[PDB]
């Protein structure tokens, strides 16, 4: 009755997603959590007439020893009707603390006719029992409609702090609230508390400590700078340059190329000629800045690829049209998978902060390994889209800072 | 009674209206005695000729209703099972009783609003005698939602008994109720009687202790004892002429035994299927197929049991390389008491090395373990940490193996070669493009036949490797060949690649570089 009538996009039916198998530790955490959500009317056991399913997972958190239930609503989120802004001021604040306000949802009931689409299953070890089935009664954490539906109620609540602390940029995204302020880190955390407690007024633990958007400088392309240049060096250099010429057409190779005149031994040292020292120096300048004319339009998808740079280092880029990167960065400091998941999250927290959307990730990892271990390290409350790929050889070369 | 699960027809669709085919008067009688009693039990009820719906019915006497139309119109239900347990995950019990649940679907109400779509018709003998129309009051055999609704009811009807008796394991499977415990013989038989009474007080009837199946329980291709498990009896056929069909069925059964019989091999056997033209075609057995067959029937002559999972103890998984692209493994808890075993041969990709392939076997085993035991085992592997890290750090894809211990049990896995990371000073340099030109003036233009733009870029390099000495620097314009060699395989589907690999293993130092077009 009180609920807001929600519907799926026209023609669409509910999600029937397969639940990845879980470890008994996670199942144990999921049973304890869900048993309590049931005693409190948040979720209800469902019968066999509900054919839908969304996967569930358990994760660990920050500043806690408790488990957090994570519902993979990606599929449902895509079949849910659109609802009919984004402060670029946010990426300019000295600091931003991320809050988990997902709990505010457990008060608003959910349209009785939509509930069945929130069905999920807690699996059993070795299939020895059917699996415990449930659906949501209230707005669930992780569903695209929850922030949308609790928006009115969320503004009213923020209205005060808003006018009272005009020096703060409060941005909401899914179950997260982003709090930005140029105040000194000292006083920053104090003002966060005056927000947490003002939320209790109507809770919210920290995600991450702060992020510092202000220094999210792009990682440009660099050429090696050496004393003596062998033939091999010149060949790597031209190759790198030629590919970079796809982006920056001002890049000229002609002169460096007149150096690999014929078939010389790879290790032969080649002093560079005037015409050439000047060509390298000039290509060098063109790369000092990211290419002009690259603008983000909300109309298209944000794609993100990550490359393994070996020795605990990774590189990544964000773009919408190939070669037109909106951002390109690095990440270092564990095991391969642990790092990949942190980078993935760090890069996601960035697109959200910068453009308000999570990007589509192209990951260099076998799917089964990712599906097996990502939850052991995941801390976010959201889950971006991802596909799996193989990183060609040369793409890595062309992307890192070796001395 | 038990609560009712509401059912609906698919969106838009209307109930069934397919007319009853002619019924032999001998069959009409039969169906009237059958349907009249079903109305005496509660299963069905006569309905007034205003119910447009109707579903066919013939007689086999047992009444068999044809619901393939109503089913097409009935809503989708939550999957009935999708996944049975594996013996290796089961626990050891002192006693295990299997309780056949009779007239299961018959003892569960069917959503009232739905019943009118279950309407069927018994044709009158006389061109105008009865012509009675019935509808179901319970779950109909053959109807789309009966398996699902039944199981879901059984679960609820079992819940309390399960809370009262937490020392009793109960597994529901279609029509069987496998009940197990560690109670002493006598107490177990009493719980089995109580339970029997618990189901009864809900109408669910079962078989007496005299009539209930006694283990070994033959289930889903296995042989179950309260304390152990194996695969049902299976030794190999004796024959003079083997047909493709026989071979495939043979290969099929040998694989099945791999989950518990370590050592089974199928390679020589599989190889017989090459170029086969008909299922009925005979294929004589190679000296090698006979040896492999002879060894399989010997392994399969002495039965092996698998113990059950003891949750108090760790899981250990040990892997061995049993040939190129072949891996065997076994998971045990009690040193060498096999919970399970298996073999792994999947070659993800056209090329690979024993390291990548051992790592993929570790992921398959990890996934399997998470399904069966809900956790990952401590791994014992024939590879040293240093060989592992060394390929890890240098590979582009991201990967991660759980806690494992090196176990010096050959063959140890390793890398046969490694490409330098810097050009070699003093090594001749080949620029390949189907031939090459060296910096010392050598050249070998060769024109190949029946090639592929890609297989040609690989031949260039191969030639360069052959004519060069122990140390060599090679320059190619192929990103493709570059990718393959750089991945550093030691095994491939391609013979060419395999040739390059033998070459690379022999070299002392090889450096590969790439440069674009324009040599
Ligand atoms: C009921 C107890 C349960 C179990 O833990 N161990 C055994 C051991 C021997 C058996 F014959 C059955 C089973 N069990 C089981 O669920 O078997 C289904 C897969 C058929
Ligand atoms: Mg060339």
């Amino acid at each position: 009755i009180e609920t807001v009538p929600v519907k799926l996009k026209p023609g669409m039916d509910g999600p029937k997603v397969k639940q990845w198998p879980l470890t008994e530790e996670k199942i144990k955490a999921l049973v304890e959590i869900c048993t309590e959500m049931e005693k409190e009317g948040k979720i209800s056991k469902i019968g066999p007439e509900n054919p839908y399913n969304t996967p569930v997972f358990a994760i660990k958190k920050k500043d806690s020893t408790k488990w957090r239930k994570l519902v993979d609503f990606r599929e449902l989120n895509k079949r849910t009707q659109d609802f009919w802004p984004h402060p670029a001021g946010l990426k300019k604040k000295k600091s931003v603390t991320v809050l988990d306000v997902g709990d505010a949802y457990f008060s608003v009931p959910l349209d009785e006719d939509f509930r069945k689409y929130t069905a999920f299953t807690i699996p059993s070890i070795n299939n020895e029992t059917p699996g415990i089935r449930y659906q949501y009664n209230v707005l669930p954490q992780g569903w695209k409609g929850s922030p949308a539906i609790f928006q009115s109620s969320m503004t009213k609540i923020l209205e005060p702090f808003r006018k009272q602390n005009p020096d703060i940029v409060i941005y909401q995204y899914m179950d997260d609230l982003y709090v930005g302020s140029d105040l000194e880190i000292g006083q920053h955390r104090t003002k966060i508390e005056e927000l947490r407690q003002h939320l209790l007024r109507w809770e919210p633990p920290f995600l991450w400590y702060e992020l510092h958007p202000d220094k999210w400088t792009v990682q440009p392309i660099v050429l090696p700078e050496k004393d003596s240049w062998t033939v091999n060096d010149i060949q790597k250099l031209v190759g790198k340059l030629n590919w970079a010429s796809q982006i920056y057409p001002g890049i000229k190779v002609r002169q460096l190329c007149k150096l690999l005149r014929g078939t010389k031994a790879l290790t032969e040292v080649i002093p560079l000629t005037e015409e050439a020292e000047l060509e390298l120096a000039e290509n060098r300048e063109i790369l000092k800045e990211p290419v002009h004319g690259v603008y983000y339009d909300p109309s298209k998808d944000l794609i993100a690829e990550i490359q393994k740079q070996g020795q605990g280092q990774w590189t990544y880029q964000i773009y919408q049209e190939p070669f037109k990167n909106l951002k390109t960065g690095k990440y270092a400091r564990t095991n391969d998978v642990k790092q990949l998941t942190e980078a993935v999250q760090k890069i996601t927290t960035e697109s959200i902060v910068i453009w308000g959307k999570t990007p589509k990730f192209k990951l260099p990892i076998q799917k089964e390994t990712w599906e097996t271990w990502w939850t052991e390290y995941w801390q976010a409350t959201w889950i971006p889209e991802w596909e799996f790929v193989n990183t060609p050889p040369l793409v890595k070369l062309w992307y890192q800072l070796e001395k | 009674p038990i609560e009712t699960v509401p059912v609906k027809l698919k969106p838009g669709m209307d109930g069934p209206k397919v007319k009853q085919w002619p019924l032999t008067e001998e069959k009409i009688k039969a169906l009237v005695e059958i349907c009249t009693e079903m109305e005496k039990e509660g299963k069905i009820s006569k309905i007034g000729p205003e119910n447009p719906y109707n579903t066919p019915v013939f007689a086999i006497w047992r009444k068999l209703v044809d619901f393939r139309e109503l089913n097409k119109r009935t809503q989708d239900f939550w999957e009935v099972q999708l996944g049975i347990p594996h013996p290796a995950g089961l626990k050891k019990k002192k006693s295990v009783t299997v309780l056949d649940v009779g007239d299961a679907y018959f003892s569960v109400p069917l959503d009232e609003d739905f019943r009118k779509y279950t309407a069927f018709t018994i044709p009158s003998i006389n061109n105008e005698t009865p012509g009675i129309r019935y509808q179901y009051n319970v779950l109909p055999q053959g109807w789309k939602g009966s398996p699902a609704i039944f199981q879901s009811s059984m679960t609820k009807i079992l819940e309390p008994f399960r809370k009262q008796n937490p020392d009793i394991v109960i597994y529901q499977y279609m029509d069987d109720l496998y009940v197990g415990s560690d109670l002493e013989i006598g107490q177990h038989r009493t719980k089995i009687e109580e339970l029997r009474q618990h189901l009864l007080r809900w109408g669910l009837t079962t078989p007496d202790k005299k009539h209930q199946k006694e283990p070994p329980f033959l289930w889903m291709g296995y042989e179950l004892h309260p304390d152990k498990w194996t695969v049902q009896p299976i030794v190999l056929p004796e024959k003079d002429s083997w047909t493709v069909n026989d071979i495939q069925k043979l290969v099929g059964k040998l694989n099945w035994a791999s989950q518990i019989y370590p050592g089974i091999k199928v390679r020589q056997l599989c190889k017989l299927l090459r170029g086969t033209k008909a299922l009925t075609e005979v294929i004589p057995l190679t000296e090698e197929a006979e040896l492999e067959l002879a060894e399989n029937r010997e392994i399969l002559k002495e039965p092996v049991h698998g113990v059950y999972y003891d949750p108090s103890k760790d899981l250990i998984a040990e892997i061995q390389k049993q040939g190129q692209g072949q891996w065997t493994y076994q998971i045990y808890q009690e040193p060498f008491k096999n919970l399970k075993t298996g073999k792994y041969a999947r070659m993800r990709g056209a090329h690979t090395n024993d390291v990548k392939q051992l790592t993929e076997a570790v992921q398959k085993i990890t996934t399997e373990s998470i399904v069966i035991w809900g956790k990952t085992p401590k791994f014992k592997l024939p590879i040293q940490k240093e060989t592992w890290e060394t390929w890890w750090t240098e590979y582009w894809q991201a990967t991660w193996i759980p806690e494992w211990e090196f176990v010096n049990t050959p063959p140890l896995v390793k890398l046969w070669y490694q490409l330098e990371k810097e050009p070699i000073v003093g090594a001749e340099t080949f620029y390949v493009d189907a031939g090459y030109v060296t910096n010392r003036g050598r050249q070998k233009v060769v024109t190949l036949t029946d090639t592929t733009n890609q297989k040609t870029e690989l031949q260039a390099i191969y030639l360069a490797l052959q004519d060069s000495g122990l140390e060599v620097n090679i320059v190619t314009d192929s990103q493709y060949a570059l990718g393959i060699i750089q991945a550093q395989p030691d095994q491939s589907e391609s013979e060419l690649v395999n040739q390059i690999i033998e070459q690379l293993i022999k070299k002392e130092k090889v450096y590969l570089a790439w440069v674009p077009a324009h040599n």
